[PDB]
């Protein structure tokens, strides 16, 4: 895509009274938004090519 | 089949009997007609229904495949995971196919057995009071009115009541 540099992304789960500490002096791609895991349940990532308003 | 009745010594079923699986066709002076043996029919219905329900029941703890994703350097466990899934899918497909094949065979022979038992139920009542035609039919050595027909059908045949008139009719023969 025109770019010859690379970006490497990382993730972690931050437990409810824990804290995450970033320290950087460059090349940092900073979080702005994170995601609260509100509902854990049984779900799935279905690989499909389709997109039906039915139930 | 296994018991020699269905498509055996009774060569053919009756389109005419429609209120059950097994039963009787009588023929006297008052007239003829088909009737189902309610008791042996209900027993078979209960047996087959429990069988069907038992087969469906035994399969509730069957394997359920789950989507799992892997990357280019996880090809081994990807393949392991696939073999595991196909592995159980193949086992349970065998189990369902085989169970159906095996119990089908037993079911056909079960009906054969219910029929052969019904024939024997009548035979053991009639004894020498009737002649085994050898086709599922018994020719009586006495007069069997509709009420008498009903006694054979509900297992209350009074053998000695007809014993004498039967014996006399056997001996002029
Ligand atoms: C994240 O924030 C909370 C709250 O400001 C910290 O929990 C406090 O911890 C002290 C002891 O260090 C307790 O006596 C307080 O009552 C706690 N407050 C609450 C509101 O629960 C927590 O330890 C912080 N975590 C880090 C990793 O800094």
């Amino acid at each position: 895509n025109g770019q010859s540099g690379r970006m490497e992304f990382f993730w972690t789960i931050l437990k409810p009274n824990d804290a995450i500490n970033f320290e950087s002096n460059g090349n940092f791609i900073a979080p702005e938004y994170a995601y609260k895991i509100v509902k854990k349940g049984d779900s799935a990532i279905m690989k499909s090519e389709l997109e039906g308003n039915c139930n | 089949g296994l018991f020699g009745a269905i498509a055996g010594f009774i060569e053919g079923g009756w389109q005419g009997m429609v209120d059950g699986w097994y039963g009787y066709h009588h023929s006297n002076e008052q007239g003829s007609g088909y009737a189902a043996d309610k008791e042996s029919t209900q027993k078979a219905i209960d047996g087959v229904t429990n069988k069907v329900n038992s087969i469906i029941d035994k399969m509730n703890t069957q394997f359920e495949a789950v989507g799992r994703e892997f990357n280019n350097l996880e090809r081994r466990i990807e393949n392991l995971n696939k073999q595991m899934e196909d592995g159980f899918l193949d086992v349970w497909t065998y189990n369902a196919e085989l169970l159906v094949l095996m119990e089908n065979e037993r079911t056909l022979d079960f009906h054969d057995s219910n029929v052969k038992n019904l024939y024997d139920k009548v035979r053991l009542q009639l004894r020498d009071n009737a002649k085994e035609l050898g086709n599922g039919c018994f020719e009586f050595y006495h007069k069997c009115d509709n009420e008498c027909m009903e006694s054979v059908k509900n297992g209350t045949y009074d053998y000695p009541q007809y014993s004498e008139e039967a014996r006399l009719n056997r001996e002029e023969i």
